[PDB]
């Protein structure tokens, strides 16, 4: 092995998001839930080592666009600035609903808004499973 | 080059194909018994035949690494 | 003092603590620790050992970063011989050649010989067989049947010798070739009155007693040729016999010595069984004050050291893969430390096999001690051992806080 | 595996056009020893020092993560500190480590958090690994390319590598450079050019005037 | 080594400080630890502060174990 | 395994049946295995053993002595001169004797880093500009005495937050 | 290898079995290992082999006796072996 080597020439062309061959689905989404004997009012221990308190004094980080490549995210209460980019597994998806339940822990630990007496967005459009 | 070489350099050999796991039947039933103790009898026919068939050949020597656990 | 044993800071400039070792040396009123014996000696200039002393006492004393010279000799004990032998020898396998360099009198005892007189042993190198006898080395090829007959070797005992080392090719002088001795102008007509004929003519006398007595005509005269190399010009086309003529007309004749036959043996060579005789060495031997070394080969079964010592021979790294460097090194009785070479150039030798230059100044003379004169050596044996840096007092004189790593180590076997 | 790679040619013209054309920040798991392929990579070798990372021993190649020109790679840590040595593959490729242990976040298909996933039975599997240790990098990043707008990518990628704490080793295949420090990166004045190794080591010794 | 705020509580890991002024580090394995005579418990520091020493070569068994015939000086 | 030249005080170390030179203790423990210190042997026996090559890693600690204090204290300390600043490093308890103090209350001191001016007060550090009179006024600065301030080293200006 | 053969009472001889070496099937040269299930290469190993030397030894001792039959061939194969 020897470190890679590249060749501009070859950029694939761009175009609307779609598989390459047409795919159906096969197994039935998973199941989530909670540990016994877990409470949420205590700050995850990996926020200990970040020292965010500290950190934030600065601004949260308004303006910024990150991209999640993943299985994508399901819209929720907490994340209202979501944007759909496109599906290239289901050629009509776009590209916005987490089947397995990877896509979104990994999209709200990054941007989940901290709680409130009421949320900015009540509604609640997303379809079934 | 090399220090590889057989034990016995001056040999004829005669290859005869009689098992291989890559294959299997294309019509899988098999009525009163069971498949997978159906496939044993299939497998102690057919080696009957490759022995007397590879004897007639003239073979003065006859080498089976391929055997049936029962 | 007998009972719990310890010691005091005093004058002495070079100290160690007594609970780990670790060395030490003192500048104006700061303690430096120092990499090694050899830097500390030369830094301070006063030739001694560490003083001991107890680590409650060293430990509030200031001090500063590492000094010293990395890897540099950390024992010296002064030694030199009235006698001086070095050996560059090598053993072939059961392809591929080691090279052993061996200081102190060899042991000849058991089958080894002395190869004197009419045994030599025939090597290949660079494509070339050589014959080496009497201390050098010749040339020889396999197909001229007219030198190869009379002198007994065979085409199949030339071309199927085993290899030689690079650094024995380099040890062993050069001789003239074993080859057919040219005459000049031969056929043309000689010089001297009464001459039995032309130039390159070979002219033999009988005798009352004795064997007959052969010469050869050459543009000025006659030379008389032994037996052996006679035979090589009758063995090649040409005159059928050579030309008789009476012994007192020849005694007459005007007696030349103009052609070198220095190559060419007396009898047919007793060429030594390399399976048997495995081995060869180039020896080196000098007494002080003799006008010149005398130098031998030898052969024999094993390597020329003891049985007894045979396990304690050092074996070396060997980073460089070129053949200018030796495999293994072995120090016999009576080894020299302290050498000079043929202007000349002063070298320390480490038991471990390692070289280091000291410079000629009274100052390394002094700081180091060696202030005896050293014993003599030859260049091309020393020089196949690998080389650290110089010990002047301007190497020494440095500091660190960090040294740099070793590019290319090898692995140590429990 | 390092044997019959696939051509990737495609893959690295896009990644250079995205981190060189386009200014973007990459940021890549080093994956997890949990997935069906991967196998734990060779570390250093004291005896060959010819190469620090020992790209010679690789027998698992992972994508894209191996562009490590212009890809930021994070390895995973407990919540302790301590490396955990049985999932990460520890490639010569990686940069930099976080945490990726009690995760946290919200649920799919309800309104409120979770903790663990269904497994394939009655077992209820609580998700760890480099995954999410890759999220964590990722929100740090935000946070510095907002306050430094005048930074490109290659230099966002040097502040905070610089500011991370090292391993006994300084850069060890286990964790990159170290682990993230978010306050750091965010106010300490990292040297804007990449690192250089020093002239030489040594200095003369000022030795006393002798006495008369 | 630990975290600079005042409020860090972790350990990430060890070294060793001569009174020459030297950092040198130590692999956490067993055999190492229990080599050196290093099985105690280590106290802590600050990153911003231990990071002005300067560092010297890792200390651990595998690297140890080598041969040199002569040492390299620059 | 571990033993030292009784006249020399050179280091070996012994492995199988040689015994090999090594560069320093702390590589001889590696090698042997034991956290043992050097045994003294007579001269005339270490020359009948056999040699082996150089062994260790150069410039490696010489001397082991594990400590462990009641409290762990460090100081960045910054002194600049009359232009240009050293910095030192401080481990252990720091001394107040003196005319030294502690820097609390309504004391202050400013230093200059980047061509900005840092006000250091309450264990912290924030920035001000000598511009704005309206601020300098009311707190008992002057945009001379800003201007003035001396430099801040690299060290102190990472480590106060 | 008291772990990986079956020790009936019907074996009668043994021979190596392990650090196999032979030409490789769809290419010009040597091979160690074939291709597992997973990515992992697995090296071969057993009995299947150990029979393959004695079929190179039996060839060569009935090239040198032509006159023995079969069940004599096989004798003086066993009374020569190295007995446990």
């Amino acid at each position: 092995i020897s470190p890679p080597t590249i060749d501009p020439g070859a950029l694939p062309p761009d175009g609307p998001p779609g598989p390459l061959a047409p795919m159906k689905q096969n197994a039935y989404c998973t199941e989530v839930g909670v540990l016994p004997g877990t409470d949420f009012q205590l700050q995850p221990k990996y926020m200990e080592m970040l020292n965010l308190n500290e950190a934030w004094q600065f601004g949260r980080g308004d303006g910024v666009k990150v991209a999640v490549i993943d299985t994508g995210v399901t819209p929720h209460p907490r994340l209202p600035r979501l944007i759909p980019g496109g599906d290239y597994v289901m050629a009509g998806g776009d590209g916005l609903s987490d089947c397995d339940a990877h896509g979104t822990l990994v999209a709200s630990m990054i941007a989940a808004v901290p709680a409130n007496g009421a949320v900015p967005l009540p509604s609640v459009p997303r379809r079934p499973v | 080059p090399d220090a590889f070489s057989g034990i016995a350099p001056g040999v004829e050999i005669i290859s005869i194909r009689q098992s291989s796991q890559a294959f299997g039947l294309k019509d899988p039933y098999t009525g009163d018994e069971d498949p997978q103790t159906a496939q044993k009898i299939d497998n102690v026919e057919t080696m009957a035949r490759a022995i007397v068939h590879a004897a007639n050949m003239g073979a003065s020597v006859i080498n089976i690494s391929d055997v049936m656990c029962m | 003092s007998f009972i719990s044993p310890s010691g005091q800071l005093n004058e002495s400039p070079i100290i160690a603590d007594r609970d780990s070792g670790a060395l030490y040396v003192r500048v104006g009123d700061r303690l430096y620790p120092a990499l090694n014996l050899a830097s500390a000696r030369l830094i301070t200039g006063r030739p001694d050992n560490p003083h001991l002393v107890r680590s409650s006492q060293i430990a509030t004393m200031p001090r500063g970063p590492l000094v010293g010279i990395p890897g540099a000799p950390s024992s010296f004990s002064p030694k030199s011989p009235p006698a001086s032998s070095w050996l560059v020898c090598d053993t072939v396998a059961t392809q591929g050649v080691t090279v052993t360099v061996i200081d102190g009198t060899p042991d000849l005892t058991g089958h080894r010989q002395i190869l004197s007189g009419s045994d030599a042993v025939v090597l290949r190198y660079g494509g070339d067989a050589w014959v080496i006898r009497e201390g050098r080395r010749s040339r020889i090829e396999p197909t001229n049947r007219a030198v190869l007959l009379p002198l007994g070797l065979t085409p199949e005992q030339v071309s199927q010798a085993r290899p030689m080392s690079r650094a024995l090719f380099d040890a062993l002088p050069v001789g003239p070739e074993l080859l057919v001795p040219e005459v000049p102008n031969a056929g043309g007509p000689a010089t001297f009155p009464g001459a039995p004929g032309p130039i390159g003519t070979v002219i033999v006398t009988p005798q009352i007693s004795g064997p007959q007595q052969y010469s050869l005509v050459l543009g000025d005269g006659v030379q008389t040729l032994p037996p052996l190399v006679a035979q090589i010009l009758q063995n090649a086309a040409g005159n059928t016999k050579p030309l008789t003529v009476e012994p007192s007309t020849l005694a007459k004749m005007p007696v030349v010595n103009r052609l070198d036959l220095s190559a060419y043996p007396d009898n047919p060579l007793e060429v030594v069984d390399i399976r048997e005789h495995p081995s060869t060495c180039w020896w080196w031997e000098r007494t002080a004050g003799e006008n010149r070394a005398r130098v031998r080969v030898v052969s024999g079964p094993t390597i020329p050291v003891a049985a007894t010592e045979m396990n304690k021979v050092v074996s070396l790294v060997k980073a460089d893969t070129s053949g200018r460097q030796a495999d293994q090194v072995y120090f016999g009785p009576d080894h020299a430390n302290f050498v000079a070479v043929t202007s000349e150039s002063l070298w320390w030798v480490t038991d471990a096999g390692a070289r280091f230059g000291v410079e000629d100044s009274k100052e390394a003379r002094d700081a180091l001690g060696l202030t005896l004169t050293p014993s003599l050596a030859p260049w091309v044996a020393l020089r196949l051992l690998p080389q650290g840096p110089t010990l002047s007092r301007a190497d020494a004189l440095v500091e660190h806080d960090t040294l740099p790593m070793d590019m290319t180590p090898a692995e140590l076997v429990v | 595996s390092a044997r019959n790679v696939i051509d990737q040619r495609a893959l690295g013209a896009a990644v250079h056009y995205a981190a060189v054309d386009k200014d973007a920040v990459i940021v890549a798991a080093a994956g997890d020893g949990s997935k069906k392929d991967c196998k734990q990579n060779p570390i250093f070798d004291p005896l060959q020092p010819d190469d620090p990372r020992a790209w010679n021993a690789v027998t698992t190649v992972v994508t894209p993560s191996w562009f490590h020109d212009y890809v930021l790679t994070v390895g995973a840590v407990d919540a302790n500190g301590q490396p955990l040595s049985k999932m990460s593959i520890a490639g010569p490729w990686v940069s930099i480590s976080a945490p990726g242990t009690d995760v946290v976040g919200l649920s799919p298909r309800d309104d409120g958090l979770i903790n663990a996933i269904d497994g394939p039975d009655n077992s209820l599997l609580v998700p760890a690994g480099t995954s999410f240790s890759a999220a964590i990098v990722s929100g740090v990043a935000a946070l510095v390319r907002a306050k430094f707008p005048e930074l490109s990518a290659y230099q966002i990628i040097n502040r905070l590598i610089h500011t991370a704490r090292p391993p006994a080793r300084g850069v060890d295949n286990q964790v990159g450079y170290g682990v993230v420090d978010p306050v750091a990166a965010l106010t300490w004045d990292v040297p804007k050019g990449p690192a250089e190794p020093p002239k030489q080591l040594s200095a003369p010794l000022v030795v006393p005037q002798p006495p008369a | 080594v630990t975290g600079n705020n005042p409020g860090a509580q972790t350990s990430e890991s060890l070294w060793w400080v001569t009174d020459a002024g030297a950092r040198f580090g130590v692999e956490d394995s067993k055999e190492a630890r229990d080599a050196l005579g290093l099985t105690l418990t280590p106290s802590l520091a600050p990153w911003v502060a231990l990071r002005l020493l300067p560092q010297g070569p890792t200390l651990s068994r595998a690297d140890a174990l080598v041969e040199h015939d002569t040492l390299p000086m620059d």
